[PDB]
RNA sequence: UUCAAAUGAGAACUUUGAAGACUGAAGUGGGGAAAGGUUCCACGUCAACAGCAGUUGGACGUGGGUUAGUCGAUCCUAAGA
């Protein structure tokens, strides 16, 4: 799972940013859940969803 | 020392956190031959030096 | 039963010397119940932990 | 050991316990099938007015001549595939959205709140007195009004899977009490069903469910019992809490793995006179399965990081359960405070909304819901600490899951018996066996079910009473009787529904079923089933 | 045989020339070795009154003499080997002189 | 840590190490709305930075703890 | 003394009912930790089984360096072969290198 | 073989209507 | 050094109490500087280590803990570099 890069490709910058932001929420509350979790493997793939906005971001 | 550099006390936390055994699953890896922590170091036996 | 936090955490409370505090023999369970200077203060409230008067030196003589 | 003031506690408990049945009833009745309020109820609301309910009307009964008093069994309200568990604190609804946003929409009236059309409405609950506990649980159905009609009614009736479950839990509920009232009377079980000499056993409690739950294409959930209760002693928290003697017939995968192929419950005891019994029945519609498959149970987390599955559904338990052998002095004063008041409240489980020294509430007011949630906030702070050191636990949510056989036997299991988790807070489902021929552990069926895309959720219904087998002493008439302390023709009324099953004739187990309705029904010379009543209220 | 008897034990012909730091807990083993004895049980308890009055002036200043009171009773645990045990307790009196064996009356 | 919320009105951050008091005290306003009173910080031995947040008299850190999720 | 024995009553409850003669109903943990307690050596092997497994071949594996009487994993020192300043003795009339 | 057995058993094994309730609201 | 109890499979050595002594304020007390670097504290716990022992530990296993406008560094210059 995760976002797609060509599916990102045909986005606009605004829409872009505002993904960013709620990645960046989603991995807050997901390192919240980890205090009491230790195993919580959708940690990674919020990660790197993160990564690859950027990435199209900086094309 | 009590007033320590944060060179230092940077340092001083590497050692820290790299203080432990291994973790179990580790052993259970298939064609594992890490059998302890080799490295493994303690205060009162190897001094870091500085 | 091992009640050495309890006998430090009394002295520490009633501020007097580990040499002053009796832990009574007959409550062990009560007072290893006892982690926090909290349980510490209600054990001395209630008389399970005991200060004791200090060794006289008497200056009659002098 | 009977007693008349005994008979009376039991009865003034299973009054309080009808008539807060029929209030919640009435209130969904108001809410989506009457539709003349103007805001409908929510799952939260109708869980806290009941209670509400239930504490105002047991104050005015038993008052300086009893210890202890109160909710046996909190106000539990299920949807569909959710076989138990869910009751939810009021502020948690905004966290139940957070939660469930971006999942599917297979869970939505559990999530929202609000409940939809052809939705299973199971409502739990139970009321202790002395110890002296009677629990009663109904599954309703949540039907679209007519419009053409004057008058309110559905415009048709439930339909399929949900209605043979129903069906299932309602005939399997009336046979059973008929079955145990004919324990007083032992001459007048039919002689196909069992011998003239022979008593009630839990073996034949066993085949005739069996034969309900099989003529109408169902399972029978892994929580169900036909069992024996004492004072305080009821099963109140039967898979957290375990007890030294147990007298009555559960079902389980084990029991499912022994059906195919041909402290422990057996099923090798007679009912006898002069006790209290609880049935609690659930069934499983498995209409949706092809495949013959086996029935078990998903425990339900708060954690979304845990899978990407879009149908999982991440809540968190409500009710909490007090272990009173653990002791640790918790450190803040908050903790504290609230360790006593869940002391005072006893050995049933309770909500933090019920700690409240606001609730119940005398006027329902917004700042009185406001008062008591200021209290929740500061009641969670200290829960944390006080479950972190495990002086209570969580009574789970579970969801009804199937497994087919086919994934079970292909799997291999390098461990077989040995495997068990070690990371489960309880120690009775943790260690735990289903399949006991297969050497197939709870950690391993749990990976299985998980791992299957063949593995669904079923819908389940409910039917769950309190019976009392009353002697020709204790009861007023001068014979046996059996008078049922909750659920009957008053509150337990069936909902509109249609099934294509029904029991086949040809069985003798069939016949004996029916010669039991001929005898329920006959008054005279047949059984004698004396139902309670509940109080009036305006 | 459960029994209970008063003896006077002369400590200083067993103390005679014993090292200074020892006195005292050779006062000790002398004592659980006259119980021994006087009763044939192995099994001795001193009653920590009694030592206080074997410690009371120092580890070299022991009585010439003592007066005891040694009971044998039961053992009630299943886990010892011996059926029965002595309990030695102090008798405190103006002299432990001149005093002879007597059988304490049990009730 | 969850004794500071009831103690004092306080919550506590594992933070960046990069993060001085005023950037501790921006950030703590703008993700979760309220007025910060003061920040004292440490760094910890095993190398992370630990910051006390002290909330304003008109705002509960409790509020925000349940709202968070730890609780 | 008779007014203050009939006042001390026991009265028995629920919780004596239910958990006089029971304990635990917790699963033991295996390094003493609190409920949200991170375990860095255990966290890893989810079932029991393999734990004990794992736990057998870390025992195994030992067993060398208990016969060489380490203080632990952290015990490397190691000995010279041969020390110089005990065989380089030639010793004249005069001073020596020890008394 | 007794697993064996059991997991052959198994797979060899495995190898007008009713109307409760009425047009009314309860 | 001694006595009883507790804990424990097992107690001369663990814990509490009962006692006997000692350091005797130039301390065997209460703090720091250099150095060390978690040894501090809790829970679990004994294979190896603690030249006897061990249920104990500065050991083994898992965690918790160090909050400054006013205390220091930081600023100044010294012999010097
Ligand atoms: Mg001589
Ligand atoms: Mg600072
Ligand atoms: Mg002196
Ligand atoms: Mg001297
Ligand atoms: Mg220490
Ligand atoms: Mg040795
Ligand atoms: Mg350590």
């Amino acid at each position: 799972a995760g976002v797609k890069a060509y599916e990102l490709r045909t986005k606009s910058k605004e829409q872009l940013a505002s993904q960013l932001v709620d990645l960046k929420k989603e991995l807050a509350e997901l390192k919240v859940q980890k205090l009491s979790r230790p195993s919580l493997p959708k940690i990674k793939t919020v990660r790197k969803s993160i990564a690859c906005v950027l990435t199209v971001i900086n094309e | 020392a009590a007033q320590k550099s944060f060179r230092i006390k940077q340092k001083m936390a590497k050692a820290k956190k790299q203080n432990r055994p291994l973790p179990q699953w580790i052993r259970l890896r298939t064609n594992n031959t890490i059998r302890y922590n080799a490295k493994r170091r303690n205060w009162r036996r190897t001094k870091m030096n500085i | 039963a091992n009640l050495r936090t309890q006998k430090r955490l009394a002295a520490s409370v009633v501020g007097v010397g580990k040499r002053k505090v009796w832990l009574d023999p007959n409550e062990t369970s009560e007072i290893a119940q006892a982690n926090s200077r909290n349980a510490i203060r209600k054990l001395v409230k209630n008389g399970t932990i005991v200060k004791k008067a200090v060794t006289v030196h008497s200056k009659s003589r002098t | 050991i009977l007693q008349e003031s005994v008979l009376n506690k039991y009865r003034t408990a299973g009054q309080i316990a009808q008539t807060a049945l029929k209030y919640v009833t009435s209130l969904i009745n108001d809410s989506y099938h009457s539709k003349t309020t103007q805001r409908q109820l929510t799952v939260p609301e109708l869980c806290l007015l009941t209670d509400s309910f239930i504490l105002t009307r047991l104050e005015q009964y038993y008052k300086n001549k009893v210890n202890e008093r109160g909710i046996a069994i909190p106000t539990t309200i299920d949807i569909d595939q959710i076989s138990g568990g869910w009751c939810p604190e009021i502020d948690d609804t905004q966290n139940l959205l957070n939660w469930n946003k971006g999942k599917d929409s297979t869970f939505a009236s559990s999530v929202t709140g609000t409940l939809r059309p052809g939705d299973l409405v199971k409502i739990t609950l139970g009321v202790h007195i002395d110890g002296y506990t009677s629990e009663v649980s109904h599954t309703m159905v949540i039907y679209p009004v007519d419009e053409t009609k004057p008058i309110l009614q559905p415009t048709g009736p439930l339909l399929g899977g949900k209605a043979d479950a129903v069906a299932a839990a309602h005939i399997a509920m009336e046979t059973v009490v008929a079955l145990l009232a004919c324990a007083l009377t032992p001459e007048k079980l039919p002689a196909s069903l069992g011998g003239t000499s022979s008593g009630i056993t839990g073996q034949l409690i066993r085949t005739i469910v069996d034969t309900i739950a099989r003529s109408y294409n169902c399972g029978v959930v892994p929580g169900s019992r036909v069992r024996r209760i004492r004072r305080f002693l009821a099963g109140q928290n039967e898979g957290i809490v375990a007890e030294r003697e147990y007298k009555g017939v559960v079902w389980t995968e084990s029991h499912q793995e022994a059906d195919l192929l041909s402290a422990i419950p057996s099923d090798d005891f007679v009912v006898q006179s002069g006790e209290v019994y609880l049935i609690d029945l659930k069934m499983a519609s498995l209409e949706h399965c092809t495949k013959k498959g086996l029935v078990t149970l998903e425990t339900v987390d708060s954690y979304t990081g845990k899978s990407h599955k879009a149908g999982e559904l991440i809540a968190r338990p409500g009710a909490y359960v007090r272990d009173f052998a653990q002791t640790h002095i918790l450190k803040l004063k908050t903790s504290r405070q609230l360790l006593t008041k869940i002391d005072k409240q006893g050995v049933y489980p309770f909500k933090l909304s019920h700690l409240s020294s606001n609730f119940p509430f005398v006027h329902e007011n917004e700042e009185e819901l406001q008062s008591l949630k200021k209290d929740l906030k500061s009641f969670r702070l200290g829960m944390s600490e006080i479950s972190n050191n495990y002086l209570c636990v969580e009574s789970p949510i579970q969801i009804a899951r199937w497994v087919p056989w086919d994934h079970i036997l292909k799997a291999t299991n390098p461990n077989g018996n040995l495997s068990y988790d070690a990371t489960s807070t309880l120690t009775l489902p943790g260690h735990e066996l289903p399949l006991p021929k297969l050497g197939v552990s709870a950690i391993k069926l749990k990976s299985l079910m998980n791992s299957t895309k063949e593995s669904i959720s079923l819908p389940v219904a409910r039917e769950c009473n309190t019976i009392v087998l009353c002697d020709s002493s204790v009861s007023t008439t001068d014979r046996p009787e059996l008078l049922r302390l909750t659920g009957g023709s008053k509150t337990c009324q069936p909902s509109w529904i249609h099934s294509q099953h029904e029991l086949n004739p040809q069985d003798s187990i069939v016949q004996g079923i029916f010669q039991l309705a001929t005898l329920a029904k006959d008054k005279r010379f047949g059984l004698l089933l004396k139902e309670t009543q509940p109080m009036k209220q305006k | 045989d459960v029994v209970t008897r008063e003896y006077t034990i002369n400590l200083h012909k067993r103390l005679h020339g014993v090292s200074f730091k020892k006195r005292a807990p050779r006062a000790v083993k002398e004592i659980k070795k006259f119980a021994k004895l006087h009763m044939g049980t192995d099994d001795v308890r001193l009653a920590p009154e009694l030592n206080q009055a074997i410690w009371k002036r120092g580890v070299k200043g022991v009585e010439y003499r003592l007066r005891l009171r040694i009971s044998r009773k039961r053992n009630e645990e299943e886990d010892a080997k011996n059926p029965l045990f002595s309990y030695v307790e102090p008798v405190l009196v103006a002299s432990a002189k001149g005093l002879q064996t007597v059988v304490v009356e049990e009730d | 840590a969850m004794k500071k919320v009831e103690d004092g009105n306080i919550l506590v951050f594992q933070v960046s190490m990069k993060a001085n008091k005023y950037q501790i005290k921006k950030a703590v306003k703008e993700l979760y709305e309220v007025d910060v009173l003061k920040v004292n910080t440490l760094v910890r031995p095993n190398g992370t930075k630990k910051a006390y947040v002290r909330l304003t008299a008109d705002y509960d850190a409790l509020d925000i703890a349940n709202r968070i999720g730890y609780i | 003394q008779n007014r203050a024995a009939r006042k001390n009553r026991y009265v028995e409850r629920g919780s004596d009912v239910v958990f006089g003669d029971q304990d635990a109903l917790t699963a033991s943990t295996e390094n003493g930790v609190k409920l949200r307690q991170t375990d860095r050596l255990l966290d890893g092997v989810a079932d029991g089984s393999m734990r004990s497994k794992a736990d057998r071949m870390a025992k195994m594996e030992r067993r060398e360096r208990n016969r060489h009487a380490k203080q632990g994993e952290s015990d490397r020192h190691n000995a010279v072969s041969l020390s110089k300043h005990l065989f380089s003795g030639k010793r004249g009339v005069g001073k020596t290198d020890f008394r | 073989s007794s697993l064996t057995l059991v997991k052959e058993a198994l797979w060899s094994v495995i190898d007008q209507g009713t109307t409760l309730g009425g047009p009314f609201f309860p």
